[PDB]
RNA sequence: UAGCUAGUAGGUGGGGUAACGGCUCACCUAGGCGACGAUCCCUAGCUGGUCUGAGAGGAUGACCAGCCACACUGGAACUGA
RNA sequence: CCCGCAGAAGAAGCACCGGCUAACUCCGUGCCAGCAGCCGCGGUAAUACGGAGGGUGCAAGCGUUAAUCGGAAUUACUGGGCGUAAAGCGCACGCAGGCGGUUUGUUAAGUCAGAUGUGAAAUCCCCGGGCUCAACCUGGGAACUGCAUCUGAUACUGGCAA
């Protein structure tokens, strides 16, 4: 009954880029608007945003390189049933390191090579390698 | 599968059960060997398997088939067995082991003449 | 320079009118021990007219696979109808630590160093199926940074 | 500094001794999904002011009965 | 332990030459390589892929006479040391000393220059030592005794090794028949025919 | 009584004493406080033969320990300067 | 094996112990434990570790070290730190 | 440990050889005698039984049996399934339990970081050292994935308030 509205949103990621769409639309969060903002940066996604005021609306565009999606796995490993935490030192590296990891650290969300730097560990939220 | 039920619930290991039920961890029992005879096996084969009917020291009576080309038990033979069944005879798990207690070797081996006991034709 | 390989030979049935009419069936791999391998599946009614029809459906299905410098570029899993292979890059982890019909096709793409499991079905028609797929579903660091970050030292620090 | 164990009255039937159950989220070993678990303790209180349903900080002390070794602090929380 | 046993044989199974008769007689043309393995040695045997693991593996252990408990724990010696297995595995037999002082060509063989260290014969650093698994270290000499020296044909089995290849991390005197030990060898440096490869992928299954 | 002794480790004709601080009615190799250090008679005239932690061992004699007659030799052939 | 418990659960007081304590008595209260498994039954010395395994695990507790228990069987106390 | 001396003199077996699984023919025997881990071999040309020759493997051992893990992703946490292969309760309602939209504040239990105490020694691992090498012994370090307290972090989860 919609427990889970941050694997909703891979779910529509994974999804959209199956079915070629060219934008993605989705209830708007916190926690989302804050992971959208790391797939932009690394560019997984391209120019998401934030319609509305009381029922905010996020839309992201997805991203394609030839005729194939840029986003060939989006695997959510800290659903609700079953949370995962991870130190500093045990941080996984996805796809030896050339697919990033989204950890929530106490610095905010960041990917797994920047929260080593950084220093620190947290809930680890999706595999977007 | 569901996490939240094998925490309820865990993963039951399946036992195994022994093969060989004549004291497990024993590698060798001794037995007297009563009724030393000689049975048939099953469909597609054909032959006299010798066979005893060995009581065993723990109080055990079981079957055990005598390898090798001709014997010599008789009925109150103290022989030794192990493991192994036949697959051919139904319910004989066990070999008698030649060349121990009171099995002699087979006559005219030459060859694998440690399995039936016999002991390196000198001259 | 086009390094062959025989996996296996079956001997198939047809059961016709008369009695049962034999065939066999010649798996083989073909490459160039360069990231480029390909597999090709005849059968014929003789054995070795089988084994030179599969060398010719091998030397035109040939793919490209990015090896990095002897081995994998990551760990990737290659899924095909009960075959379930997983690979692994094995970083000079010496030697094609891998099963049989999957140590032929590692050994004909040039890959010299993989740790690999066979899961599921160990049929030889769909393992090697279940590698070549898994092999080419590998993507190297200069064109994953091609669509995402857009450096090699951004992916990679 | 005293290690202070918080917990909710179960029963008080018992005449200036009463049972409070803590909850502990521990991490299963196997599985990894962390797992509430009760612990029940028997706590000890002189002019007993508490009722079921009553959030209390308890602590360590001697013993003081065959079951009672923890005793009263202080209650927050109070029962409705 | 060492075979004992018509040590051409064993060249003729792997079909190459393996140098265990190259003493005094020059070169192999009494053997019928190629030929005659065994009575049945005209065939040819499809050979399986684990046959071609397995002979790889004989015939590295054949060519510097280590027996099997001994080579496998060369093996478990190669695994956790550092780098490559296959190279290390390669760089601990040309370590043994009794490889080692057919390299530096006091013996014409492998098999006669470790019955040159029973003989009491060959010392390092002062020691004589006794035993072929001897590992040499990376700076050291070797040295023949006073006592059981210019064993005449022992002295010119020397002389042989200057038509045989003149090895690149060792040197070598024959003042006092002394030589000594540089660095320890490449993959390069060695053979180059053989490969481990396929001893490495024989002991993972 | 506490005591500072040896405790006999290695091998057979080729002994190799670690000195320890134990209650006396424990084993030879029984159980310990802590160990101290070390002493080796078969030292091969190398670099070392034994090794002792003084300032810890004074740390114990001032707390009511005994130190046994062996390892009393060998503080004595430290020489606590050389 | 689904209910178990009457010194049982708690309190006061006296006694007892090197020491807290139903540890033991008298009295008062009627509690205490249990489906996150009480009770009952069968098996078992525990641990550091060992064997296996890529690992996670599974199996295990010989030797060597730590702790416990026992000394023909069932009891009991004496002496004594 | 070292020196001297008759001196090749005192010192090589065991299993296997159809497939898996490295290694083959001949004779004997004829669904008998027998083999066998499995599939199965034997009914007159047995590479499967029994000898012989030849071979392969290991070696002062080599086989067999027993036992445990592995292979077994066949109890699947990592790492499985449930239309027909074994497997969705006959269907609901529901307490305990598990899980929970969205925004701000607060708390800091989970979580994370750091530190301190501890996690006995030996083993295991790393770099060394010593027995002629090795096993073995040993120095130092790492590790002991843990637990507790302290001080921080506040994204997420929980608590509390709106």
């Amino acid at each position: 009954s919609m427990q889970d509205p941050i694997a909703d949103m891979l779910t529509r990621i994974r999804n959209g880029q199956a079915a070629n769409k060219a934008a993605v639309t989705m209830p708007s969060s916190k926690l989302k608007v804050a992971i959208a903002n790391v797939l932009k940066e690394e560019g997984f996604i391209e120019d998401f945003k934030v319609e509305g005021d009381t029922k905010p609306e996020l839309e992201l565009t997805l991203k394609y390189f030839q005729g194939k999606a840029v986003v060939e796995s989006i695997q959510r490993v800290s659903r609700p049933g079953l949370r995962i935490y991870k130190r500093k030192d045990e941080l996984p590296k996805v796809m030896a390191g050339l697919g990033i990891a989204v950890v929530s650290t106490s610095k905010g969300v960041m990917t797994d090579r920047a929260a080593r730097q950084a220093g620190l560990g947290g809930e680890i939220i999706c595999y977007v390698a | 599968a569901t996490v939240n039920q094998l925490v309820r619930k865990p993963r039951a290991r399946k036992v195994a059960k022994s093969n060989v039920p004549a004291l497990e961890a024993c590698p060798q029992k001794r037995g007297v060997c009563t009724r030393v005879y000689t049975t048939t096996p099953k469909k597609p084969n054909s032959a006299l398997r010798k066979v005893c009917r060995v009581r065993l020291t723990n109080g055990f009576e079981v079957t055990s088939y005598i390898g090798g080309e001709g014997h010599n038990l008789q009925e109150h033979s103290v022989i030794l067995i192990r493991g192994g069944r036949v697959k051919d005879l139904p319910g004989v798990r066990y070999h008698t082991v030649r060349g121990a207690l009171d099995c002699s070797g087979v006559k005219d081996r030459k060859q694998a003449r440690s399995k039936y006991g016999v002991k390196r034709p000198k001259a | 320079e086009l390094q062959e390989k025989l996996i296996a030979v079956n001997r198939v049935s047809k059961t016709v009118k008369g009695g049962r009419i034999f065939s066999f069936t010649a798996l083989t791999v073909v490459g160039d021990g360069n990231g480029r391998v390909g597999f090709g599946y005849g059968k014929a009614r003789e054995v070795p007219a089988a084994i030179q029809k599969a060398m010719e459906k091998a030397r035109r299905n040939m793919i490209n696979v990015a090896l990095n410098n002897g081995t994998l570029q990551h760990p990737v899993k290659g899924v095909h109808t009960g075959s379930r292979v997983f690979m692994q890059p094995a970083s000079e982890g010496t030697g094609i630590i891998a099963g049989g019909a999957m140590r032929a096709v590692l050994e004909v793409a040039g890959v010299h160093n993989v740790l690999a499991k066979a899961y599921g079905s160990t049929n030889p028609i769909n393992v090697v199926r279940a590698t070549i797929d898994g092999l080419e579903n590998m993507n190297s660091p200069e064109m994953v940074a091609a669509k995402r970050g857009k450096s090699v030292e951004e992916i990679l620090g | 500094k005293i290690r202070t164990l918080q917990g909710r009255v179960v029963s008080d039937k018992m005449e200036k001794s009463i049972v409070v159950a803590i909850e502990r989220f521990v991490k299963h070993p196997i599985y990894g999904k962390f797992i509430k678990r009760t612990t029940k303790l028997h706590v000890h209180d002189e002019n007993n002011e508490c009722g079921i349903g009553d959030v209390v900080e308890i602590r360590e002390c001697r013993p003081l009965s065959k079951t009672k070794s923890w005793t009263l602090v202080r209650v927050v929380e109070k029962a409705v | 332990a060492r075979y004992l046993g018509p040590k051409l044989k064993l060249s003729r199974r792997e079909g190459t030459d393996l140098f265990l008769k190259s003493g005094v007689r020059a070169i192999d043309t009494k053997c019928k390589i190629e030929q005659a393995p065994g009575q049945h040695g005209a065939r040819k045997p499809r050979l399986s892929d684990y046959g071609v693991q397995l002979r790889e593996k004989q015939k590295v252990r054949r060519i510097y006479g280590v027996l099997e408990r001994q080579f496998r724990n060369y093996y478990k010696e190669a695994a956790r040391l550092k780098g490559n297995t296959g190279e290390n595995l390669l760089a601990l037999l040309e370590g043994r000393l009794d490889n080692v002082v057919y390299r530096m060509g006091f013996g014409a063989t492998r098999a006669e220059a470790r019955q040159l260290v029973s003989h009491k014969a060959i010392m390092v650093n002062g020691r004589v030592v006794n035993i072929a698994s001897y590992q040499v270290s990376p700076n050291d000499v070797v040295s023949i005794r006073e006592k059981a020296k210019k064993q005449s044909r022992v002295k010119a089995a020397l002389e042989l090794a200057e038509q045989r290849e003149k090895p690149t991390w060792l040197e070598v005197d024959a003042g006092k028949m002394e030589g000594t030990f540089k660095r320890k060898p490449e993959r390069s440096d060695l053979s180059a025919d053989i490969n481990e490869h396929l001893i490495v992928e024989l002991y993972s299954k | 009584m506490v005591t500072i002794r040896l405790a006999r480790h290695g091998a057979k004709k080729r002994p190799f004493y670690q000195v320890v601080v134990a209650d006396s009615r424990n084993a030879r190799n029984g159980r310990f406080i802590e160990r101290v250090g070390f002493f080796n008679p078969i030292a091969s005239e190398k670099e070392e033969g034994t090794r002792l932690d003084l300032d810890r061992i004074a740390h114990w004699v001032g707390q009511g320990a005994t130190i046994s007659d062996r390892v009393a030799a060998l503080i004595k052939e430290v020489n606590k300067a050389a």
